[PDB]
RNA sequence: AUU
């Protein structure tokens, strides 16, 4: 037995559930490179940059991150989260995945598909 | 629209510094106005911006592998707002610690829980930050003296464990205050009392001291220094204004690759004491940084 | 003090 915390915070979403709060935004020039997750706010001027550990379920929850090591590829970072979706950053990282060649989200910035 | 609001905060005058002012009870024009911040953005984002801001006016010695620890760093939402912003300022590597009584969510490095008083480190640090401030101030049932708890540690943490050249910014208040702190003030090459544009209203302040000599260069008196301060912020007040947050072009702290060795207290000679009072030089060793909470153990 |  182990607690799906993922699946349990995409049920409640759609459950009407309000999201995760306090995820922390920075103040930053919105002409950075874009990427998802960066060491500094990345943001371009379609998106917002947040403290990575305040956008992560398990380090929000205070539960084990869903891996062998328990690393957390979030905190300490900062991610990049589109601005028509920085009402729900927990979720959005937990939805989406990182592109490993070019950085940018798939389907809200990566283009190596064309 | 006063010259101050473009700026990301106010300083305490040098002629307000000499002064021998009694202390009278704060009384700020604009008392808890709040401040229109940037859309989503929280109170501490805002005001840990602007202490940043005003920090990079200053001879902040900026080594590689530079060793920074935050005190107060947890809050009532379970996250690290300042240290977010400071990561975000210092060089990419900085080593970060931070600290609060109180468990929270942090992007530090490391992080303890406990009271300060049980943090202990092998090593010295480059800059300390504290925003501790004790809930039981708000209770004014006497005279407002010298606070000990916290301000204690501090004082006794920036004699053992900063690097000569190193700085600090210590949060105060009208009542959260302690007259030793701005005695040690007297320590550094240089130091003011900072108040940030987005909290004006407030008697809060950011007491930095910058670069660190380890003896006193100037002799204060705390209790007088204090009443100065709350002298200047009653007879000065600061328009609320986020005007410096829409422009963070220039916010990352600049790598200066500051020197560090380590010198045996007697090789400290004048010629020394010039580069660390230009925040050319950092006196400490470069061992691992080793950090502990002593936690005591009960039924 | 954690607007
Ligand atoms: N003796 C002590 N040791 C450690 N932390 C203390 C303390 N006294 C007060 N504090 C902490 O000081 C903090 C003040 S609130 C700090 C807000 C935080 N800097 C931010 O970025 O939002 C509280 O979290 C409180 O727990
Ligand atoms: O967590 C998302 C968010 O928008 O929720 C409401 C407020 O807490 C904001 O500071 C926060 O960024
Ligand atoms: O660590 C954060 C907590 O401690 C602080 O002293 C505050 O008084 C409290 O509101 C907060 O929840
Ligand atoms: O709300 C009071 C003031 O707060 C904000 O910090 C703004 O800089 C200013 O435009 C506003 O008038
Ligand atoms: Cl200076
Ligand atoms: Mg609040
Ligand atoms: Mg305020
Ligand atoms: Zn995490
Ligand atoms: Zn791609």
């Amino acid at each position: 037995f182990a607690v799906d915390a993922a699946k349990a915070y995409k049920d409640y979403l759609a459950s009407g559930g309000q999201p995760i709060t306090n995820c922390v935004k920075m103040l930053c020039t919105h002409t950075g490179t874009g990427q998802a997750i960066t060491v500094t706010p990345e943001a371009n001027m379609d998106q917002e940059s947040f403290g990575g550990a305040s956008c992560c379920l398990y380090c929000r929850c205070h539960i084990d991150h869903p891996n062998p090591k328990g690393f957390c590829d979030l905190k300490g970072k900062y991610v990049q989260i589109p601005t028509t979706c920085a009402n729900d950053p927990v979720g959005f990282t937990l939805k989406n995945t990182v592109c490993t060649v070019c950085g940018m989200w798939k389907g809200y910035g990566c283009s190596c598909d064309q | 629209n006063s010259s101050q609001a473009w700026q990301p905060g106010v300083a305490m005058p040098n002629l307000y510094k000499m002064q021998r002012m009694l202390l009278e009870k704060c009384d700020l024009q604009n008392y808890g106005d709040s401040a229109t911040l940037p859309k989503g953005i929280m109170m501490n984002v805002a005001k840990y911006t602007q202490l940043c801001q005003y920090l990079n006016t200053l001879t902040l010695a900026v080594p590689y592998n530079m060793r920074v620890i935050h005190f107060g760093a947890g809050s009532d939402k379970g996250v690290a707002p300042g240290t977010a912003v400071l990561r975000q300022w210092l060089p990419t590597g900085t080593l970060l610690v931070d600290s609060d009584l109180n468990d929270f969510v942090s992007d530090a490095d490391s992080t303890l829980i406990g009271d300060c008083a049980t943090v202990h480190t092998a090593n010295k640090w480059d800059l300390i930050i504290s925003d501790m401030y004790d809930p039981k101030t708000k209770n004014v049932t006497k005279e407002n003296d010298s606070k000990e708890g916290f301000f204690t540690y501090i004082c006794g943490f920036i004699q053992q464990k900063l690097a000569l050249g190193g700085s600090v910014a210590i949060k105060i208040t009208e009542h959260s205050w302690n007259a030793d702190l701005y005695k040690l003030m007297g320590h550094f090459a240089w130091w003011t009392a900072f108040v940030t544009n987005v909290n004006a209203s407030s008697s809060e302040a950011f007491l930095i001291g910058c670069n660190y000599l380890g003896k006193p260069r100037e002799q204060i008196d705390g209790y007088v220094m204090h009443a100065n301060y709350i002298f200047w912020r009653n007879t000065n007040p600061i328009q609320l204004s986020s005007y410096s947050l829409f422009d963070m072009s220039k916010f990352p702290l600049k790598l200066r690759g500051t020197a560090v060795m380590s010198l045996k207290e007697g090789q400290i000679n004048d010629m020394i004491l010039s580069l660390l009072s230009k925040g050319r030089l950092i006196i400490r060793e470069n061992n691992r940084v080793v950090i502990s909470s002593d936690v005591l153990v009960n039924n």
